[PDB]
DNA sequence: AATCGGCAATGACCTTTGGTCATTCAGCAGAT
């Protein structure tokens, strides 16, 4: 595929501040800049939240870190349909209104959980005490707990915040990318950190520890049998040269962004 | 056979043929391997043909797979998948 | 005590029909003169009925058939002070606060029924409405300890299929009008005959002697040779349910004290009541 | 040697000097024990009084009852009291 | 004096134009 991972993209539960009832289940990768189209100050709104006596909405919680829009658009999908997903792996093939805060909260926890999206890079976001507070009742209820991997994060007013404080833009990673670009540039890849074996420059996908200050850089294929050390996907790992621990969503992040996005990073530096 | 443990030995020979497959040298042509590490968008009619072309009878497996059997296989193992 | 078993005594729940959150607990022998009392009808109502925003008030519950007017007192004291009131057998000597909410009465209500100053006590329970009916059935239907069967629970919602609710509750004795008349009869002309029990003669004036309660049917017995009938239980005192050995029906306990009491002392009341 | 078990049996003693007691010749003047299962509100400090004035002992039971355990008795047997 | 839990009222929905369902969203009375 011809794209990098993009910088953000969510899935987000989209609430009327006049009707708490009032619900609806999108997908962005600029979730200000939806939010205003939702709210009539930007032309692109849809239909559901055209309403008048609705407006103004608000993003009470969103899903984050999808590594593909398609990714992000099938987790949005099962959200909205949560009587059609079908959560066992299948061969298979307006918008009404989510029931309640009570059953979204019960669907994403389960979503969050089946095989389709066990294994995704995400992170759940909470911006508003009692939609994170039916969150909390839901997941204490349960039997079967979420991943520990699975970061989930809030933000509440007061003590820029919100999706107004998150990076649309790959900023976050910039010093993680800096030097990604300045190693190989220099050809100072050296060899695998798993297998041991040199890295000429341009043989195949050599991935990046996402440590500040660390420079150990493998094969693609062989940081994966280090993090699984059956399953595909890593999750969470420890890179052998410093140690640290590591995310491998970010490290596909940098990997697409030095691979295919090359005008994305030289407007990145700057 | 179990219905359950004749997919459970499918899906092994899949996965054996999908990791064992040689690894990149133009990193701009990812294995299939590579690719969902990479986590891209899997078609499925396409990873199917690859299967079906000696992968699974390298790997010992004597039988063409099914398109929503490879789809089952990339939902099993989290692995973003669409068709064509 | 002097005077006989009352023919009406309750323990009532009032609520607002206002503010459903707005409760109150009661007793009267007149269910109808006190709603009218709580409504500023009829002179002589409650201090915390008295907001004229609150009414018009409704009975929504009321627990019947007290055998004094002590006892419903002391269920009423219970039912309303919940956190006082110890219900292990204890050796010690009005709602201006509201109870906290139905659910809070419901459960409070159906624990004074299961413990052992009130368990067998001839008690029923009248439920009104349908909202209050189901939240007493939601907490019965989680609640592991039974009511004991022996207990009734009726209900009298409006319509149906006229007076209906408490308006339809008797205020005298007119439900055992033949019980009575079948009672004078038989000891007014001495066919009492002998103990159904203990099969002695019982000549008229010797002693208290209980009356089936079933019609038609003659059986007289010793006062304490129908208990030890009847509870033929577990160390008990108070016989709650039991069978004539003559007739095979079906008794009450607390029926056929209300004939005794009545024809012992409360011998005006019965002529009131044959219009003799 | 148990102070819950010789509460049960102190009851066992109340029981049988109620329940053992003649019966009413004048039915206006009942016994305790036709007293209770009439209904009647039973006085407590009576009821203490006339189970210490021999009727314990008559039962096989010396000692004085306390008009708090004659309480604790009523209210075990649903026998409705109050004090004076 | 500010909170407070539980209600009464209200809005949205998808039409069975009103019986659902949810909310308390610039509420609400009453009680502490
Ligand atoms: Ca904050
Ligand atoms: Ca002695
Ligand atoms: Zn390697
Ligand atoms: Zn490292
Ligand atoms: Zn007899
Ligand atoms: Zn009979």
């Amino acid at each position: 595929q011809c794209k990098p991972i993009p910088a953000l993209y969510t899935v987000y539960v989209l609430r009327s501040t006049v009707r708490h009832a009032s619900l609806y289940i999108g997908s962005t990768p600029n979730p200000p800049r939806r939010l205003k189209q939702h709210n009539g100050l930007v032309p692109g709104g849809a239909a559901r939240t055209s309403r008048s006596s609705l407006r103004p909405w608000e993003m009470v919680a969103l899903v984050s870190g999808f590594p593909s829009m398609v990714a992000a658009l099938k987790f949005q999908w099962a959200l909205t349909n949560p009587h059609l997903s079908v959560h066992i792996p299948s061969a298979s093939r307006p918008q009404r209104p989510p029931r309640s805060l009570a059953s979204v909260v019960a669907n994403l926890h389960l979503l969050l959980r089946v095989p389709s999206f066990a294994r995704w890079p995400l992170r759940v976001h909470f911006f508003r005490r009692d939609v994170f507070a039916a969150w909390e009742k839901w997941c204490a209820a349960a039997s079967e707990r979420l991943r520990p991997s699975l970061a989930v994060v809030t933000d509440f007013e007061g003590g820029c915040w919100g999706i107004h404080a998150l990076p649309l833009d790959y900023e976050p990673i910039k010093d993680y990318v800096a030097k990604g670009q300045e190693i190989f540039e220099f050809e100072r890849q050296g060899a695998c950190v798993v297998c041991r074996e040199e890295m000429a420059s341009g043989d195949g996908l050599q991935a990046l520890c996402t440590n500040q200050g660390c420079d150990g850089v493998g094969h693609l294929s062989c940081w994966s049998r280090h993090f699984l050390k059956d399953s595909i996907l890593p999750v969470q790992g420890q890179c052998p040269k410093c140690g640290g621990e590591m995310e491998w969503g970010n490290m596909m992040k940098e990997l697409t962004l030095r691979t295919r996005g090359q005008k994305e990073v030289e407007k990145l530096l700057k | 056979a179990s219905p359950t443990d004749q997919q459970v030995s499918l899906f092994r020979y899949i996965t054996q043929a999908v990791v064992t497959a040689p690894r990149a040298k133009d990193p701009a042509n990812p294995s299939w391997h590579e690719k969902m590490l990479m986590y891209d968008p899997i078609i499925l009619e396409d990873l199917t043909a690859w299967l079906n072309s000696g992968q699974l009878d390298r790997v010992g497996y004597d039988g063409e797979v099914a398109p929503g059997d490879v789809k089952k296989w990339c939902e099993s193992k989290s692995v973003c998948c669409l068709w064509r």
